[PDB]
């Protein structure tokens, strides 16, 4: 048989079969509802559309996420969002698949749990197994130490590995992350005239986000370079025309993650943090942690992020060790080519937990040594 | 006898519009090399004055024990 | 009738000629903008490695210095 890897995450589902190099389902964990009443008679439109057909009808429909920060508050619509995702864009019967499935670190166990419960009881997979994102993003970049960066959509963490090691008491998690940055976007381009407010729009606002915001190198420079020239300043073009200019505003949503205290946020930013989780761990283990500095997660992407993040880490370690920092290409797809990878390890195939094992040992087991 | 001039209208209206369309085709593939170009060269000059400073300060320290040598 | 749609057609093939005008001059612009940027990153990536190289005995003989120092 072939196992199967699902990624939930947040804000994007992606899922594929095990030892694909590329995930074969990508789109956005999105479930809605139509907020209007309808005259045509007729047309049976249905309750609810999930994933990408609701993009399509954004603005018929009202968004709502099922996961805010890793996770998940409403579970009717997660369990949609579930069987959409194995029977519509893989269209396959999950009666005879084993499931990998992705949760970040230092969340409830109950979310563990509920997610088992509903897995071995809705769909009956034969068996099923949960990791580490920061593991599997580990995974993928053919690594074996290092610290790994994982920003995603609903949380950022740093976990330290070394050697195959990892560290839970340095584990340090931040709740900062894309969608927190998107709003801050709303929120800043009031200041230029453009308000949205509509949940439709925030996916135009994450779009402008996407293609147009870079992170600068040097801030109180830019600005000062920016208030005199004009060749920062992109125009970008609504879905209805009216094209918009911005300025100041491209690059200064992205300092949040280096600037917390813009959405009031008390802790510090992201290279602070990554430079207290390796001071953190023991001292022999140090250089390789500052050697092998890995990044992944899809708010990662932003262009610009590795030499701001250099030069952080720089000013505050040590003038004599070397930093570098890994920015592969496909950084947002790093956690699920992880998966695959550690899916299709000969050695991983005993370590699923089995439906007679689940039914005997009740849902708490997946907190034993089956982590 | 308009009937000759309408069709000589639409059909010069279609090939400027294919023209058009294909420039603005053009137009957008250019921007988008142009911007992925500045965005390079841009991170790879910063890189480039992060790198004079390096070399700054080696030649600071080199000299430093230089002298400490002597 | 027939006429003022006639007019309507011209002016519009007019002013989308003038746009046509506009987006070969901004594709000229761009094009000469990515020549000069393609010339400005191959003097900076050709001389990248003449600072890393230099770096790199830099701290070479730093560190010859350093133990003959001890
Ligand atoms: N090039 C990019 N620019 C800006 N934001 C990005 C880019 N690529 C991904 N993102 C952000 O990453 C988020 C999705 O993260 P992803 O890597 O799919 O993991 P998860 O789905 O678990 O959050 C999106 O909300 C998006 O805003
Ligand atoms: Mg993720």
């Amino acid at each position: 048989t072939t196992a199967l890897v699902c990624d939930n995450g947040s804000g994007l589902v992606k899922a594929g079969f095990a030892g694909d190099d590329a995930p074969r389902a990508v789109f956005p964990s999105i479930v809605g509802r139509p907020r209007h009443q309808g005259v045509m008679v007729g047309m049976g439109q249905k309750d609810s559309y999930v994933g990408d057909e609701a993009q399509s009808k954004r603005g018929i429909l009202t968004l709502k996420y099922p996961i805010e920060h890793g996770i998940i508050t409403n579970w009717d619509d997660m369990e949609k969002i579930w069987h959409h995702t194995f029977y519509n864009e893989l269209r396959v019967a999950p009666e005879e698949h084993p499931t990998l499935l992705t949760e970040a670190p230092l969340n409830p166990k109950a979310n563990r749990e509920k997610m088992t419960q509903i897995m071995f009881e809705t769909f009956n997979v034969p068996a099923m197994y949960v990791a580490i994102q920061a593991v599997l993003s580990l995974y993928a970049s053919g690594r074996t130490t290092g610290i790994v960066l994982d920003s995603g959509d609903g949380v950022t963490h740093n976990v330290p590995i070394y050697e195959g090691y990892a560290l839970p008491h340095a584990i340090m998690r931040l709740d900062l992350a894309g969608r927190d940055l998107t709003d801050y976007l709303m929120k800043i381009l009031t200041e230029r005239g453009y308000s949205f407010v509509t949940t439709a729009e925030r996916e135009i606002v994450r779009d402008i986000k996407e293609k147009l915001c870079y992170v600068a190198l040097d801030f109180e420079n830019e600005m000062a370079t920016a208030a005199s020239s004009s060749s920062l300043e992109k125009s970008y073009e609504l879905p209805d025309g009216q094209v918009i200019t911005i300025g100041n505003e491209r690059f200064r949503c992205p300092e949040t993650l280096f600037q917390p205290s813009f959405i009031g946020m008390e802790s510090a930013g992201i290279h602070e943090t990554t430079y207290n989780s390796i001071m953190k761990c023991d001292i022999d283990i140090r250089k390789d942690l500052y050697a092998n500095n890995v990044l992944s997660g899809g708010t990662t992407m932003y262009p610009g992020i590795a030499d701001r993040m250099q030069k952080e880490i720089t000013a505050l370690a040590p003038s004599t060790m070397k930093i570098k920092i890994i920015a592969p290409p496909e950084r947002k797809y790093s956690v699920w080519i992880g998966g695959s990878i550690l899916a299709s390890l000969s050695t991983f195939q005993q370590m699923w937990i089995s439906k007679q094992e689940y039914d005997e040992a009740g849902p708490s087991i997946v907190h034993r040594k089956c982590f | 006898s308009l009937q000759k001039k309408l069709k000589g209208t639409e059909d010069e209206l279609d090939k400027y519009s294919e023209a058009l369309k294909d420039a603005q085709e053009k137009l957008e593939l250019a921007e988008k090399k142009a911007t992925d170009a500045e965005a390079d060269v841009a991170s790879l000059n910063r890189r480039i004055q992060l790198v004079e400073e390096e070399l700054d300060r080696a030649q600071e320290r080199l000299a430093t024990a230089l002298q400490k040598l002597e």
